[PDB]
């Protein structure tokens, strides 16, 4: 809507946003992030991960 | 978005449902017996018996 200015998601985070300078409508999505495991067997039968 | 992640199961559907079409499958065509050693098998009415 001309009003609405930000976007929130259900669990009450920002996900879109409008352009100040050109009133355009983009949606914000957080860069990529995950956990790194490490699969290995027994240092002593090998040090390959 | 968050730092909250969900790990998938190990093991997914399918074999669950394998698994339970073969314990299935063992209990329609060897009774009780291939639970307690080598499956042996035997005719329904019989085993209804």
């Amino acid at each position: 809507l001309p009003f609405q200015q930000f976007g929130r998601d259900i669990a009450d985070t920002t996900d879109a946003v409008r352009d100040p300078q050109t009133l355009e409508i983009l949606d914000i999505t957080p860069c990529s992030f995950g956990g790194v495991s490490v699969i290995t067997p027994g240092t002593n039968t090998s040090n390959q991960v | 978005f968050n730092g909250l992640t969900v790990l998938p199961p190990l093991l997914t559907d399918e074999m669950i449902a394998q698994y339970t079409s073969a314990l299935l499958a063992g209990t329609i065509t060897s009774g009780w017996t291939f639970g307690a050693g080598p499956a042996l098998q035997i005719p329904f009415p019989m085993q209804m018996a």
